[PDB]
């Protein structure tokens, strides 16, 4: 056990710098569709700027408005970064790479998705401010609807492999990945999570512009940070799961052996890179929804499907004895 | 050819996270001198336990 | 001595949960809450006696209960909601119309 | 495989009846197309008459009832006292739901989830009844008391309606909480929860000197959920406060099933377990309370609801004394006296939302009602006679039990409080009959006549109450045979 | 799943079959069976019509209560060929049928 | 431990017991014929009396020290 | 020790779930309270109640009595009371129920007095359950279905009440 | 005449009528196509 | 009005058929040159009548 | 086995360091909406949905036709509660 703190370092300490440069790749991808060229000065190809803006952020005076919950104010950030620090300790990046072999990683994922929306509430109260509060129960209401259609997608999943381990899960796909089947599932699941990290289309904290003032509104310096800091992380993960349970995790694209020379960890980062262009791309495609709009897409379009495909999954393989 | 740039910030990603599965792979190895082993389960438990008196008291 | 350890602390939630009761004669929410730390501290009790006598029967009955204190708290905070919407206020002195 | 559901067919049906309403329900209430109908009438019609295709399947399969037994031996059991108590059960949601139509066409009380719930209540009652399992026992309980919550509540922008709600959804979390407490020190002592493995592991030893504190004290706490639930004293003042603020037709619903159900419980809990002495002397020295209790306190009360409230207080300690004896004629006239209260108040409340159609509140509100409708005046004064145990009305049959065991188990104490609480109560039950007919207000409150859904019911209730010394057997012969059936 | 048909009571009749298959008896339905269906419908298509007409619905109201009843009426057929063939109720004719097929 | 599903999907530790005591109350019309069978499921269950013998080895233990 | 840390850490945050002035604050207290109680079943085995009791009683519960307390704005004064005058009372109270339930196993649990003896060595295992193990979901799930399932049926009789109800008392649509 | 009104249903509400295809699929397979399979094996 | 039709109009809105052209439009400036004067080494176009410091 | 459990244990602890040392270096240099409610009550009926489609999903294999009919007659309950509400306008939120 005296090793593992360097495991757990040797996860967190490059996710923040993966983190970083995730930010930058946005900003990079979005310039290029706008036939603008991205930071590009502060270093050579703009590789510095993740740099800087974090030392600027950690030279920022801090605020602290005068409000009476002072403690829960700096706490709701920690909260909401913790949580999503947390949850790549059962993430598997390829065979036996994983930190936490749970046999119920499924529904430790579940209850952290779960979790993720106290940082947003609280951050939204503690800000006495009533436009932070109000954009924030408008932010948690949409993460709460939104995770009844990722659970019942995670139902399908699990009811093709008959394990809650994450392992277990990639290995179930050797046959074949589980997003050609339940390709309507994969899209289903992507739009969840798109709403999941109220990104882009729902990305209802950026609409400042439109009179609609986010949680984050009232932070400034590091507590802003470890906000975005822990919703770009759980873009990477949102976008690992759909690795792991779609595409296979760190399997090969086809079990031959040229594909099966380059390593499982390379395939699992590629998938997780091409789901992160993904992220990116449909900011950089669409307009956004309203509140409403949004509401009512997850109440009587993603919960109304997701049921149907656990009843149509479960059904089918009961019928022809494919069970696992 | 300027779409390149893109691309880094994204390979540093790629490479994050695999060196988020290698190194934490090969540092569990040394300390326990074999690989992991996905699905350890009761009985390899016992066997482990079993096996620590077969060989020192050997 | 574990399962003496497990079910006193099972029995100080249930304890805190009555005293709560007592002592929040103003404050009906808290007593709400009370009523939810006795449903759990039950909870607890049925999962240990499930392990300690190697019987399935405490864990499906741990779970029931889990529904029935979900089906409980969304219909007690409904006519919380009502009760306030009524009298526009939460305050003990403004439910207490009927007596005798 | 299909004919072992045959044990269920009678709830099968019911839910989904009650489904079909729902759906009904939900759809023309919406639709602009018929202007929104107010629909309370009509699900209400078609759910009594799916309450009576409900009892013609229970009533004509008693036989069907018992097969397949071993394979539902683990999730309930189906016997005689079962089959009767559950038509009973039926017949008094029948007439209650008859008792409510004027009420929704008149205050224009539109809900028909109103009817959906008290179906609902019904299936989780009927579940009561056959429970045979500490988790079964509980979890229809808590559908009874959750759809109850709801509906005390129903009138929800009305003070006492949702204060009536509030009280209710607290005490009555509270005493479920302390029932489920006890149910899991019972598991935890005894690893069971069947109530054939309980019965086995508990008889034979009761208290012998080392006895289990665990089984004890789960036995306690389970003791005092059902006496909230019966609401005897100490457990009682939530009933009070709660019949009268809930809308009439649920005070009357409340009165009447809930007691059936929760004694059939208690029947088969106790008097088929085996602690023994002490869980009697719970309910020995809790009915002493009731009776004393109610009867003061309904002396004290000026509004015709409390009033009916306290007596049905008072009532509950009459019958316990039967729990208490631990005899076959005990069980025999616990049951005599449900049904004979239960008839009894279906009469008082049909009564009660009679005069609702012109807001009876008080006692002096029923000034000079032998002059404005002599025949209602006469019907009502039956009713309270009985109610005060004059003979030869039905009434008298419960009190003649409660001094024939207090002379048989040797208690005297219990007779003088029975002679006492007796005589007080006939003071306030006759105060009626004198505001009725004895007194001269300067000021008449006139009421609309009934319609005929409670008149038809008050006719048939009455007859009962004026003539059932007359031919008694029937209802003699049923309850010996419920409580025989009871162990064998 | 492990099942048991054993009723607590046992049949006071000729047993023609223990466990009548759901087809057999529905084809066991007599003239009996049928004029039991037939009433209870009837009945639950009349009160669906009468308690429809002051909210404007009689005819979804007769829908209504029709399925009410039909659903009603053959489980009551259902519970009563049933039994007769189990020797549950008195069953002259299934043991007539049954002596000579 | 009377139903006899056990928490790892064996039978129960205690279920033989129970089913012993179950079998001997079928047919014997007076409890205390199966005293020593109902003492033996409630041993299993609760290990009462063999705790209480092994405190009593550790008390003469310390007695003796 | 780890259960009397975590024993600590439960009392303390229910004492502030019943003694918060804000009912926000005890809301987040309770929210500690199901933490430390799922640590409990963690230690248990009971992985999937573990994380059950962050699902349901912090994911949906807490989260429904937050959303309600915080639109409440509940203020202090309405819901204010001194308490020491509650000191006896409370006394009696729950010292009569310590001294009766706390001890309540004791006389049929009787604890195993731990001795400088190693007792590990008399640990006898059988391997026979170890070849295929089941974790607690599918022992539960083995269950919940087939033997018992008309309890699982009327659970979901109890959630459709709570829909109803919670529709029918609460509704105001625009 | 209740065939255009099944018309109109899909029409406005698409994924109600795909949801309801879906989960009929999967209802419909173990309730015939099962006891079909199970049939077929017997003999 | 049509089965093919109404088909057809739910095919297009399961599958987000208007929402892949956005997308693909949008990838086509991706990997396009750039406009981005870079600034102060490069400069942008003026006139002789520009009007600047007097 | 819990094994496990204990490296999240050790991240928990090592996240939280992180999380104050972020957030410390700085420091060195009235209006009820009922519709909130109502989306709370049906993320709760949905969350215990979710909760009882765990086991059920790992239990298929054995529970087999018994085990799915069970589970569809409790969506079918829980369904037509969704259906009521739909039809009673908790599901929009305009
Ligand atoms: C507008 O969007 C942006 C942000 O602000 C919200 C960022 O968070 C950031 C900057 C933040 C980062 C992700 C930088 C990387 C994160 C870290 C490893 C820590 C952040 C701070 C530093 C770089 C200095 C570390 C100093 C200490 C606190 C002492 C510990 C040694 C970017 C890239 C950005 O553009």
């Amino acid at each position: 056990y005296i090793a593992v703190p360097a495991e757990i370092l040797g996860i967190i300490l490059p996710l923040l710098l993966g983190v970083a440069f995730l930010v930058l790749a946005e900003r990079k991808v979005m310039a290029f569709v706008q036939r603008r060229k991205g930071p590009d000065v502060v270093g050579s190809f703009g590789l510095l700027q993740p740099l800087a803006d974090g030392l600027k952020l950690i030279l920022k005076e801090p605020i602290s408005p005068s409000s009476a919950n002072f403690f829960l104010f700096r706490m709701a950030p920690v909260a909401t970064f913790m949580l999503s620090l947390v949850a790549w300790a059962v993430v598997p990046f390829d065979y036996g790479m994983v930190l936490s072999d749970l046999n119920i990683g499924l529904l430790y994922l579940f209850a952290i998705s779960s979790l993720g929306v106290y940082g947003i509430i609280i951050a939204g109260r503690s800000s006495n401010s009533k436009y932070a509060f109000l954009g924030a129960l408008r932010s948690a209401a949409q993460m709460v609807s939104y995770e009844v259609s990722i659970g019942l997608i995670l139902i399908t999943v699990l009811i093709c492999v008959g394990s809650c381990n994450l392992s277990e899960i990639v290995m179930a796909q050797k046959q074949i990945w589980f997003g050609i089947p339940l390709f309507p599932v994969l899209v289903m699941f992507f739009i969840s999570c798109l709403a999941e990290t109220n990104r882009a289309p729902f990305d209802l904290p950026e609409a400042e512009a439109e009179l609609v003032a986010g949680y984050n509104v009232e932070y400034s310096s590091m507590g802003f940070a470890l906000f975005f800091l822990g919703e770009y992380a759980n873009m990477i993960l949102m976008s690992g799961l759909c690795t792991l349970f779609f595409l296979g995790g760190w399997l090969p694209i086809l079990d031959l052996p040229i594909f099966k020379k380059i390593p499982g960890s390379i395939w699992f980062s590629i998938k997780v890179l091409f789901f992160l262009f993904l992220y990116i791309w449909v900011r950089a495609a669409f307009p956004r929804y309203r509140y409403d709009q949004l509401m009512g897409l997850g109440w009587k379009v993603f919960l109304p499907l997701s049921l149907a495909w656990v009843v149509s999954v479960s059904g089918l393989l009961v019928t022809f004895q494919w069970l696992p | 050819l300027v779409w390149l740039e893109a691309m880094l910030p994204l390979g540093i990603i790629g490479g994050m996270l695999c060196i988020m599965g290698n190194s934490q792979y090969y540092i569990h190895k040394a300390y326990h001198g074999r690989p992991k082993h996905i699905g350890h389960d009761e009985w390899d438990v016992a066997m482990e336990r079993r096996d620590k008196k077969v060989v020192e008291k050997a | 001595m574990d399962l003496i350890k497990y079910f006193t602390f099972s029995m100080i939630i249930f304890i805190l949960g009555i005293w709560g009761i007592l002592l929040n004669r103003r404050n009906i929410l808290i007593m709400l809450m009370s009523i939810e730390l006795m449903l759990l501290a039950v909870n607890l009790n049925f999962l240990v006696f499930s392990v300690s006598l190697d019987d399935m029967m405490g864990q499906v009955f741990a779970l029931l209960v889990l529904t029935v204190a979900a089906a409980e708290s969304a219909i007690g905070l409904a006519i919380f909601v009502i009760t306030f919407r009524v009298r526009g206020t939460i305050a003990v002195e403004f439910i207490n119309s009927i007596q005798g | 495989m299909f004919n072992l559901f045959l044990a269920v067919f009678p709830e099968i049906f019911i839910i989904n009846a009650t489904f079909i309403l729902l759906i009904h329900g939900v759809v023309f209430s919406t639709s602009k197309k018929y202007d929104y109908p107010p629909l309370a009438s009509n699900v209400g019609w078609l759910g009594l008459l799916s309450v009576l295709i409900t009892l013609l399947l229970l009533a004509a399969g008693a036989p069907l009832l018992t097969i397949a037994h071993l394979f539902w031996n683990n999730l309930f059991r189906r016997d005689n006292f079962t089959y009767f108590c559950q038509i009973f059960l039926l017949l008094s949601t029948a007439g209650t739901i008859s008792m409510c139509f004027d009420f929704f066409d008149q205050e224009r009380f539109d809900a028909f989830e109103f009817i959906v719930l008290i179906l609902l209540s019904t299936c989780g009652m009927l579940f009561m009844i056959s429970a045979y399992d500490l988790i079964a026992m509980y979890l229809a309980i808590e559908l009874q008391s959750l759809c109850f919550y709801v509906i005390a509540a129903s009138k929800r922008k009305s003070e006492f309606s949702t204060e009536a709600g509030l009280k209710y959804l607290i005490l009555g979390a509270f005493s479920s909480g302390i029932l489920l407490f006890g149910c899991s020190m019972i598991y935890g002592s005894t690893g069971a929860t069947h109530f054939d493995q309980l019965a086995k592991i508990l008889t034979g030893y009761e208290i012998t000197g080392a006895r289990s504190s665990g089984i004890f004290m789960g036995i306690l706490f389970i003791a005092v959920g059902f006496l909230f639930k019966i609401t005897a004293v100490p457990f009682h003042m939530w009933a009070p406060d709660i019949y009268e603020g809930s809308p009439t037709p649920v005070t009357a619903f409340l009165s009447i099933a809930p007691k059936i159900s929760i004694f059939a419980n208690i029947l088969r809990v106790f008097i088929y377990g085996s602690y023994g002495a002490t869980l009697q002397q719970i309910f020995f020295f809790c009915s002493i309370a009731s009776m004393i209790l109610g009867a003061l306190a309904a002396m004290a009360q000026t509004k015709v609801k409390r009033l009916l409230a306290y007596s049905s207080i008072g009532h509950v300690g009459y019958i316990c004394i039967g729990f208490s004896c631990g005899t076959i004629e005990g069980i025999q006239s616990l049951l005599i006296g449900i049904f004979i209260y239960a008839l009894m108040t279906m009469d008082a409340f049909a009564i009660v939302l009679a005069l609702r159609q012109t807001r009876v509140k008080y006692i002096a509100d029923l000034g000079a009602l032998a002059k404005t409708n002599p025949i209602l005046a006469i019907t009502f004064s039956i009713t309270m006679f009985s109610y005060a145990g004059i003979p030869p009305l039905a009434g008298f049959c419960s009190k003649f039990y409660l001094f024939f065991a207090a002379l048989g188990c040797g208690a005297y104490f219990l007779a003088l409080v029975g002679v006492v609480t007796s005589v007080i109560g006939c003071f306030y039950y006759i105060r009626l009959v004198k505001r009725m007919f004895f007194d001269t207000p300067r000021t008449w409150i006139l009421y609309e006549p009934m319609d005929r859904n409670k008149s038809l019911l008050l006719a048939m209730t009455s007859f009962f109450i004026t003539l059932f010394l007359l031919y008694p057997s029937p209802l003699f012969s049923v309850t010996h045979q419920m409580a025989l059936s009871l162990y064998l | 799943m492990n099942t048991d048909i054993t009723a607590l009571e046992k049949a006071q009749y000729p047993v023609v079959d223990r466990n009548p298959a759901f087809t057999k008896v529905v084809g066991n339905f007599s003239t009996l069976d049928y004029l039991r269906f037939s009433t209870i419908t009837g009945i639950s298509v009349t009160v669906g019509y009468l308690s429809g007409i002051k909210p404007g619905i009689k005819g979804p109201s007769m829908v209504t209560g029709g399925l009410i009843g039909l659903m009603g009426g053959f489980m009551y057929a259902y519970q009563n060929s049933a039994g007769r063939l189990m020797g549950f109720f008195p069953n002259d004719g299934e043991v007539a049928s049954y002596q000579k097929r | 431990m009377a139903s006899g599903w056990g928490i790892t999907g064996n039978k129960g530790r205690c279920y033989d017991f129970w089913m012993d005591f179950s079998e001997c109350m079928s047919h014997c019309r007076e409890p205390k014929d199966c005293t020593l069978l109902r003492e033996d499921y409630l041993e299993c269950l609760h290990h009462s009396k063999e705790f209480q013998r092994r405190n009593r080895i550790y008390k003469e233990e310390q007695r003796k020290l | 020790m780890i259960l009397s840390v975590l024993s600590s850490l439960a009392l303390v945050s229910g004492l502030m779930v019943v003694r918060a002035k804000n009912p926000v604050h005890s809301v987040l207290f309770f929210i500690l309270v199901f933490c430390d109680t799922s640590g409990l079943l963690l230690l248990l085995g009971l992985d999937f109640f573990a994380m059950i009791f962050l699902v349901v009683y912090i994911g949906a519960i807490a989260v429904l009595f937050l959303f309600v307390v915080m639109m409440f704005h509940i203020q202090i004064a309405e819901i204010h009371e001194e308490v020491l005058r509650y000191l006896p009372v409370s006394g009696i109270i729950g010292l009569i129920f310590w001294w009766e339930m706390f001890f309540i196993l004791d006389n049929e649990s009787i604890p195993l007095l731990p001795t400088q003896r190693n007792t590990t060595s008399l640990r006898y295992t059988v391997y026979a359950g170890k070849v295929r193990s089941w974790t607690n979901l599918e022992t539960l799930g083995n269950l919940l279905y087939t033997y018992y399932f008309v309890w699982f049926l009327v659970s979901s009789l109890i959630l459709l009440v709570a829909m109803i109800g919670a529709i029918v008392l609460t509704m105001h649509r625009t | 005449p209740v065939m255009e009104k099944l018309r109109m249903f899909v029409a406005q509400e698409p994924v109600v009528a795909a949801s309801c295809l879906i989960g009929g699929v999967g209802l419909f397979l173990p309730a015939v196509v099962r006891p079909i399979l199970d049939s077929l094996e017997a003999s | 009005k049509d089965w093919n039709t109404v088909f057809e109009r739910s095919i297009n809105t399961l599958f987000l058929t208007e929402m892949v052209r956005g997308l693909s439009l949008t990838l086509k400036y991706f990997f396009d040159p750039k406009v981005t004067i870079n600034y102060p080494f490069e400069k942008g176009p003026l006139s002789p009548r520009f009007r600047g410091e007097h | 086995m819990m094994l496990e459990f204990a490296p999240i244990f050790i991240y928990l602890v090592i996240s939280l360091l992180v999380s104050l040392i972020l957030l410390g270096v700085p420091f060195l240099f009235s209006r009820f909406d009922i519709r909130f409610y109502l989306v709370s009550i049906l993320f709760l009926i949905f969350d215990l949905e979710v909760t009882f489609f765990f086991p059920w999903a790992v239990s298929l294999n054995k529970i087999d036709l018994f085990g799915f009919w069970s589970m569809m007659a409790f969506l079918f309950i829980l369904t037509i509660g969704f259906l009521y509400e739909w039809k009673r306008g908790a599901l929009d939120w305009e």
